[PDB]
RNA sequence: GGCUGAAGGAUGCCCAGAAGGUACCCCAUUGUAUGGGAUCUGAUCUGGGGCCUCGGUGCACAUGCACAUGUGUAGUCGAGGUUAAAAAACGUCUAGGCC
């Protein structure tokens, strides 16, 4: 929930800056999210606010939208720090802030390590950022050298304390508390509510607005899942085919649990006239990244994917997801779906099901209480 | 009677692979389909026109792939002595979906005293939202149409006029849809419609809406889009 | 009962005219809206358009003797004229024509 009561529909009402509204526009934000919702308004009034939600949703654009809004334009100097549970996490969110500031004329920096340190102090001396995200341990090891200036900060910011706790920096976050002003505003959010963030609430953050988001995956009955009884292997390309044949497909993401199976369609639909990406479990991380970047973007229609691997990054402007062969993993069908945010207000889920998978499907539709309908003959006009 | 059905299931399934990197390869198969009966191009024209409204991100494929068709003419069923070239049809389809705001409302309207007769606040809420989904899945369609029908100018299968009387019939509906389906246009045409033989009259067109800038009367986001469609025409179009 | 195809229609192009549009301009009300005018148009209808004259090449013929000249022209390339207009020899239907 929440302790403070102002829950607000859009970003329209929330009195932004007409620039920072171009930023966040220029973004594509429309609705807010939860967090968006309610825990924008404190901070923009300057309160010292304890939040907790889900990292990655939208949950540091918030303070995002706050922090620039109360940042000076004017003024060149460092009004704000934000601390961040790893360096790349702060890259991604120097680059979010650029995509909502990028018509404010302000600067932020990601202080990072493994860095020439006196390449920092002439990046400091000549511009100082309105804004700042590091780590705790080199921010207070960049920090201390005097290299920044501890006075001008008046927003303080934690995001993923829990993640700082597990690296067991409480000391190192005391002292930068230490070396900064008394009066600044101060924020901290956390992935969890755990024992030792509630702690540091009552040390450093006075008289604390809680946000309690709450994290949800079960949207079952805003998809609808169907079945095609195809009970020949061979057949299940000729069924795609005609599913192809039969639906208006926007994009569509092949879920293959296996490997070998990956390449083997991949292959035989390129001899059609498709045209695909897939995803293997032997796969680094960056090419994964051009891949899922690629499909985004739409220059390819089809995703072919392993389970674990959308469960590390995630699309949901598609409309049609195969489960070409049913998980072995029953509790990752969700995540296979990946119902987690309502993204099945049109979208369908189809089953291609081998004739022995019929229980299969039998129990996932038990276990998980749904309705998985036969595929309709006639279902072009029902989607 | 199954040879339409397989030619509608044919093309569905090319339109689905349609992209715009693997194009030339499907073409062939485009020209190969025995379209020879005005049921068989009407309904293809019906799918690649739903298709490229509903879905505007692919829609400079679609469109390129009705230039492949540009000439392709059947009989009409009625008097088998006249001809329909694909054309027509497929610009009347664009046509009719243009000039639909006239009567959308109307629509709406004919739902509107649903919304007085949904007394309990289950219904008012249920019919409130149905109410709002019918007016995105408009817009959407609104939005994609005037996407289809800037891309096809760049084809030449239109022509500068309908581009000039279709922005100002836009922009003189002052209504927020309006105004999105005129950024949409402008930012996908402006490269080919900025000209000098054009020059004084576009010149009015974004000065018109630079008022519109400053009145601050519509919404925020209709202001916003409008500033990004100016400081594109700011930088040539690109 | 099956094969094929007339620049005879239809389609495309060009020209004329009409419905419609017309940001800007002008005129009226006068309210920044409606109506009219002026251009600019014309996703749509109604008509019209398959001209001459000269060369090159090729072809066929007829003469003289493989070669040359004359004649006609291949949906030929050009070069010019003429009418407001000089067109996709046409992802089409027929009248036929044949078995
Ligand atoms: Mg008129
Ligand atoms: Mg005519
Ligand atoms: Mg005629």
């Amino acid at each position: 929930e929440s302790n403070w009561n102002e829950i607000v529909d859009s970003f329209d009402d929330m009195n932004l800056s007409e620039s920072l509204l171009r930023g966040i526009y220029a973004y594509g934000f429309e609705k807010p999210s939860a967090i968006q919702q309610r825990a924008i308004l404190p901070c923009i009034k300057g309160y010292d606010v304890i939040a907790q939600a889900q990292s990655g949703t939208g949950k540091t654009a918030t303070f995002a939208i706050s922090i620039l809004q109360q940042i000076e334009l004017d003024l060149k100097a460092t009004q704000a720090l934000v601390l961040a549970p790893t360096r790349e996490l702060a890259q991604q969110i120097q680059k979010v802030v650029m995509a909502l500031g990028d018509y404010m004329g302000a600067s932020c920096h990601a202080c990072i390590g493994g860095t020439n340190v006196r390449a920092e102090v002439q990046k400091l001396q000549m511009e100082a950022p309105h804004i700042i995200v590091g780590t705790p341990g080199r921010v207070f090891d960049m920090l201390n050298r005097r290299y920044l200036s501890p006075k001008y900060i008046k927003m303080f910011v934690l995001d993923e304390a829990d993640e700082m706790l597990s690296r067991g920096f409480k000391d190192q976050i005391y002292d930068i508390f230490q070396k900064l002003n008394s009066n600044t505003q101060v924020v901290l959010l956390s992935a969890t509510m755990p024992s030792d963030v509630l702690e540091v609430t009552k040390k450093f953050m006075r008289d604390p607005i809680r946000i309690l988001v709450k994290k949800e995956e079960l949207t079952l009955e805003g998809i609808r899942q169907f079945y095609i009884n195809v009970e020949r292997e061979e057949w299940k390309l000729d069924t795609l085919c005609d599913l192809y044949e039969t639906l208006t497909i926007t994009q569509a993401v092949i879920f293959i649990n296996t490997r070998r199976k990956v390449d083997w369609l991949t292959e035989k639909m390129h001899a059609r006239d498709f045209t695909v990406s897939a995803m293997h479990g032997d796969m680094d991380q960056k090419e994964r990244d051009v891949i899922m970047r690629e499909f985004r973007s739409g220059s390819s229609r089809v995703l072919i994917t392993t389970d674990l691997l959308a469960r590390g990054i995630d699309v949901q402007q598609v409309s049609l997801v195969i489960n070409y062969d049913l998980p072995t993993n029953r509790e990752n069908y969700i995540h296979r779906i990946g119902r987690g945010g309502r993204f099945g207000r049109k979208g369908v889920a189809i089953n291609m099901v081998t004739e022995e998978d019929k229980r299969t499907l039998r129990d996932i539709e038990t276990f998980y209480n749904t309705s998985i309908e036969e595929m309709p003959l006639n279902v072009a006009d029902l989607i | 009677g199954s040879k339409t059905q397989d030619l509608f299931r044919r093309v569905r399934s090319i339109l689905n692979k349609l992209t715009p990197q693997m194009f030339q390869q499907l073409m062939k198969q485009v020209t190969q389909l025995a379209i020879d009966t005005e049921e068989r191009l009407k309904g293809v024209i019906d799918l690649i026109f739903e298709k490229a409204i509903s879905e505007p991100n692919f829609s400079v494929a679609y469109a390129n792939m009705c230039r492949c068709l540009m000439a392709l003419k059947v009989p009409t069923t009625e008097k088998p002595t006249v001809t329909v070239n694909f054309r027509k049809l497929l610009l009347n389809r664009c046509q009719k979906e243009f000039e639909k705001d006239k009567d959308d409302d109307e629509v709406f309207e004919k739902k509107q005293k649903e919304m007085d007769e949904a007394a309990t606040a289950e219904e008012r809420g249920r019919l409130k939202e149905e109410l709002e989904e019918a007016r995105d899945i408009a817009r959407r369609r609104s939005l994609g149409n005037i996407k289809f029908i800037g891309e096809l100018f760049k084809l030449k299968m239109l022509t500068e006029a309908i581009m000039h009387d279709c922005v100002v019939k836009l922009l003189k509906n002052h209504d927020e849809e309006s105004l999105e389906c005129l950024c949409r246009l402008l930012t996908t045409i402006g490269k080919d419609l900025d000209f000098e033989k054009a020059k004084p009259r576009m010149d009015q067109y974004f000065n018109q809406m630079e008022k519109i800038i400053k009145e601050k009367k519509t919404s925020s986001r209709i202001r916003f889009m409008l500033q990004d469609v100016l400081d594109l025409r700011g930088s040539n179009w690109v």
